[PDB]
């Protein structure tokens, strides 16, 4: 019995941020997302479609954990039908989504004294996303009736900003690394249960 | 592609990075005041040009935007704090000789060196030494010469200084389309855009003269009883038909009348409520003190506090290898930090502090949803005022019946609460008319209405005819009698300490009406009803998106500033106060002088 490596989604050194969202595609293995739930070292988990009653009795062909970090009063966005600015801009989950986030404080491993701004987050956007797009792109937000050339001068603004992370800020502000866990079908052989 | 969609993403820009370099100063401002130390020192002031060069190119990137054309009334007052062009409006020699000019009258009120040509081979510095002069010196002339001589040697320097100051603080308000600096004051209060709430700054003068002229009696009466209780004391140096004397108020000016309790008291046969002998008997500590402020909190309804605040605030003060300057200051350092900062002891004007101080908090904690430039009170005198009541509840001798440190057994008769009212009456009503005139005379010396030869006889004559003080020597126009305070010389707005008073009992109206109190105010206590603190976080949480009118029209049900609920707080005073003053004269008059000789 070969356990899914979700040993390199949660207990992971760094995650990327929330506009280079990195999605792994777990398969050909067996999961056991009890584990997770139950020992509890993690906190909320909620789910639409499935629950974890249920989770490992049916089984799937391809789960996909999509791990990023968000601030504290953003993870409440990381769900369906919410519109925000981390589910509008940055990572938005479609209206039959049938997965769960795992949503764990991580003041510990993940803010460093005075200023860890290694992560960023997009806060303008000339349009909404699709469901279970990502945007990598560095072009200047045009946000006037003037053509700019490049230059983050005036109503032409840099589209991703930087989340500060300091240790001491709030419930509402700390590090909050996410993972979704987005479950399909296909008319493949499904494989990840056990 | 409009005009308020390119102030949105230009606030939205904003505020998130704002918040980055807000906190950064702010930090680096609270490791200033935890730890007094020439390294520290230099990085406050490296963190705070930062944010203030920020501003400085945020607020020119902000006069872009016209507001005529922008509708949304959340973002029109987000620009109108941002659009303000500050003291940036004068010229490069004109604008740095105001900046200058602020560090050569910070620093001579701070470190005014005065003392005595009799004995002039050790002399004075005003704390441990001039505000303790003030406290257990019951002699004349030994007062006389320490409230002369701070206006000899402190206001000298002042007057030909202060000269050029109101006449550059003019073309600071003059080229923001102003009156004059004294509508930069009142420009706060300033509401406009709503229908049916409007307030111009030219209201608020003829606002606080209706308010003070109902306080009118009240006052008196204290005065009448304040002057008669002061004639056993000094035998011939106070006229029971004239006014009272300055150096003989308690304090450093006369605004507050707190350190005069102990020689007018009512019933000094029975003992003034204290908590301090009882705290130090149940082995209360720091913890405990703030402990129990939240226990008061969290039964009303409000937010329990955060697990931030319990391990990065300061509450002992940390021994004697650094300084920790602790005046009692509520930290917001933002993003969802809320640290407070005091060196509480176990004394119960230290406890009752630890209510007020929280209270500032529990604001603060309430508008975090708002966005940046909004996170503030609804006006400037709001904030402490929110404060206040949160102090005023705490002090009923029926919440320290709850929380174990008054007896289980304690009377209480009609003699008692007088003693109380008396000491509210001292600190809020005393200094209820000496906000006033002090604020009057700051906008009739901005206004033009006094030149230079006129500068100081309308400031005696609007002290006694106003707050019914005569000053003991015959000053000259030399002086600048005004400038020996600390509101005054720091170019601090002083109005906010008139319209707190007249929020910080109409809230208590309100509050009480709401939390089903049967008796007077100053018995009520919001704790333990939470129908009280929805009517309050109905106003804590708006800030400054909705305006200061409406935010009074959400807790009392008046839109206006009353000042009925103050006098209704003071209602077992007003009758006892006529029942003893028959034999003085209530009153004074305009003619008595102590240099009448």
């Amino acid at each position: 019995t070969n356990l899914c490596p979700f040993d390199e989604v949660f207990n992971a050194t760094r995650f990327a941020s929330v506009y280079a969202w990195n999605r792994k595609r777990i398969s050909n293995c067996v999961a056991d997302y009890s584990v997770l739930y139950n020992l509890a070292p993690f906190f909320t988990f909620k789910c639409y479609g499935v629950s974890p009653t249920k989770l490992n009795d049916l089984c799937f062909t391809n789960v996909y954990a999509d791990s990023f970090v968000i601030r504290g009063d953003e993870v409440r966005q990381i769900a369906p039908g919410q519109t925000g600015n981390i589910a509008d801009y940055n990572y938005k989950l479609p209206d039959d989504f049938t997965g769960c986030v795992i949503a764990w404080n991580s003041n510990k491993l993940d803010s460093k004294v005075s200023g860890n701004y290694n992560y960023l987050y997009r806060l303008f956007r000339k349009s909404n996303l699709k469901p279970f797009e990502r945007d990598i792109s560095t072009e200047i937000y045009q946000a006037g009736n003037k053509p700019c050339n490049g230059v983050a001068g005036f109503n032409c603004y840099f589209p991703l900003r930087s989340y500060s992370f300091r240790p001491t800020y709030g419930v509402g502000h700390q590090p909050y690394r996410v993972v979704v866990l987005s479950f399909e079908l296909l008319h493949a052989p499904a494989t990840v249960c056990g | 592609s409009t005009i308020e969609e390119q102030a949105k993403t230009f606030l939205d820009k904003f505020n998130h990075e704002a918040e980055d370099l807000f906190y950064q100063s702010s930090l680096a401002s609270w490791n200033y005041n935890t730890n007094i130390t020439e390294e520290n020192v230099q990085n406050m002031n490296n963190a705070g040009d930062k944010w203030s060069a920020f501003l400085k190119e945020q607020s020119t990137l902000a006069q872009m935007y016209p507001l005529q054309e922008i509708q949304n009334l959340t973002v029109k007052l987000q620009l109108q704090a941002l659009q303000q062009n500050g003291s940036s409006v004068l010229s490069e020699d004109k604008s740095k000789r105001l900046n200058t000019i602020l560090n050569t009258m910070s620093t001579i009120y701070s470190t005014g060196k005065v003392c005595n040509p009799d004995n002039p081979q050790e002399c004075l510095l005003l704390e441990p030494g001039l505000n303790e002069i003030m406290a257990n010196s019951l002699d004349y002339n030994e007062r006389l010469w320490a409230w002369e001589s701070w206006r000899s040697e402190v206001g000298k320097q002042l007057r030909p200084l202060y000269e050029e100051y109101v006449v550059l603080k003019n073309e600071m308000a003059r080229a923001n389309h102003y009156e004059d600096y004294g509508d930069y004051w009142r420009g706060d209060y300033e509401v406009n855009g709503v229908d049916g709430y409007d307030y111009s700054r030219g209201q608020l003068i003829e606002d606080v003269e209706h308010t003070f002229e109902e306080i009118k009696p009240l006052y008196e009466h204290l005065h009448a009883y304040v002057r008669a209780k002061l004639m056993n004391a000094y035998p011939s140096y106070i006229s029971p038909i004239g006014c009272l004397p300055a150096h003989l108020l308690g304090d450093m000016w006369g605004r507050f009348w707190t350190n005069l309790y102990s020689l007018t008291v009512p019933f000094g046969q029975k003992p003034n409520i204290d908590v301090t002998d009882a705290m130090v008997d149940q082995a209360w500590d720091a913890q405990r003190i703030f402990k129990e402020a939240e226990k008061f909190f969290v039964s009303v309804g409000l937010p329990n506090m955060t697990q931030g605040f319990w391990e990065n605030s300061m509450l002992t003060d940390p021994g004697n290898v650094q300084k920790a300057v602790c005046h009692p200051t509520a930290w917001d350092l933002g993003k969802g930090d809320f640290r407070i900062l005091m060196c509480t002891k176990v004394t119960m004007d230290d406890f009752l502090t630890a209510h007020h101080e929280m209270g500032h908090i529990q604001y603060d904690m309430a508008y975090a949803a708002q966005p940046f430039l909004l996170r503030n009170g609804a006006n400037e005198g709001f904030h402490e005022a929110v404060g206040e009541i949160m102090s005023l509840s705490a002090a009923t001798p029926k919440h320290l019946k709850s929380i174990g440190l008054l007896s289980p057994d304690f009377q209480e008769d009609n003699e008692t609460e007088i003693n109380f009212l008396l000491k509210q009456a001292l600190t809020i009503v005393g200094t209820l008319p000496f906000t006033y005139m002090l604020e009057k005379w700051r906008w009739m010396v901005f206004k033009g209405e006094i030149p230079k030869d006129q500068w100081m006889k309308k400031w005696w004559e609007m002290k006694r005819e106003i707050v019914g003080v005569v000053e003991p020597v015959p000053h000259d126009e030399t002086y600048c009698d005004p400038a020996s305070l600390f509101h005054v010389s720091n170019d601090y707005s002083f109005i906010r300490y008139y319209t707190r008073t007249l929020y910080q009992f109409q809230f208590q109206e309100a509050l009480c009406q709401a939390a089903k109190h049967e008796g007077p105010l100053h018995k009520c206590d919001i704790s333990n009803s939470t129908e009280a603190g929805q009517k309050l976080f109905n106003m804590l949480r708006l800030g400054k998106s909705e305006p200061w009118t409406l935010a009074l029209e959400n807790v009392v049900g008046a839109k206006n500033m009353n000042v009925r609920p103050l006098l209704n707080y003071f209602e077992p005073l007003f009758t006892w106060l006529k029942d003893q003053n028959k034999n003085s004269f209530v009153g004074w008059s305009t003619d008595w002088s102590p240099y009448a000789d």
